[PDB]
């Protein structure tokens, strides 16, 4: 259903402090929730396409690698 | 290998999404190595974005990240 | 199933990464190693299949140095 | 990289017979590939001021190389 709600506030803060954020305005959590949902939708869409093209029933790490590296998505910036 | 979101919810979410996009009727399984790969990548991804966002707060003399910072970060990244 | 033995692969990764390291030597995340090796092998198998295509085109079943080279040259990759 | 490993690799690739000259050639290829991907991975890591190479860096270097 809405398992994106299961991505926890302390988690996001924990991700933030790892990225050097001293403090967080309240609206960032939902925003961080949307970015991830959006992101794991491109990747999982692609991973699943590789698993089926290979006529397989398990998603493998090579599917995840290939999904991630696929064109038409920003990973870091202008480079890719 | 040190994850910041707990394995259990992240896996739930991964199933939900894969259930919607897969072409198969029976639920698609994931090797446990694959979901950990994905999670590490997803976390690294949000950290990259969180730190660009942070840089844009500092640029504006704030220490508090704001929605608009994260939105400007996404504009400049492409 | 990875066909290249993990230890000798990891060796070569660390040497190369030391050669390109600019600043405090770099460490690899074990999931990152595994991903590379996973991609490295898939690259070689793909390239081995193309190589075989050029051998059959020349009516040979023995793959040869010159088949691999023409395959690389046509691909343009690297 | 062992020659037996190249042999298994070749078979997955469907190859029936292998010239002895192919082995050195595959090493040259694997080394060249590892050079380009690792150069890009490392370059990004240092630019992010990070101290460890992540799967995201690899995936990014993979992306850009092929």
């Amino acid at each position: 259903r809405d398992n994106i709600q299961g991505i926890t506030k302390p988690a996001i803060r924990r991700l933030a402090r790892r990225g050097g954020v001293k403090r967080i305005s309240g609206l960032i959590y939902e925003e961080v929730r949307n970015v991830l949902k959006t992101f794991l939708e491109s990747v999982i869409r692609d991973a699943v396409t590789y698993t089926e093209h290979a006529k397989r029933k398990t998603v493998t790490s090579l599917d995840v690698v290939y999904a991630l590296k696929r064109q038409g998505r920003t990973l870091y910036g202008f480079g890719g | 290998t040190d994850l910041l979101i707990s394995r259990m919810p992240f896996a739930r979410l991964v199933k939900e999404v894969t259930d919607q996009f897969t072409t198969e009727s029976e639920p698609l399984r994931w090797q446990s190595m694959a979901i950990m790969a994905l999670q590490e990548a997803s976390e690294a991804y949000l950290v990259g974005l969180l730190e660009h966002t942070n840089l844009l707060a500092l640029h504006a003399k704030r220490i508090t990240i704001m929605r608009k910072d994260m939105q400007l970060a996404r504009r400049i990244r492409g």
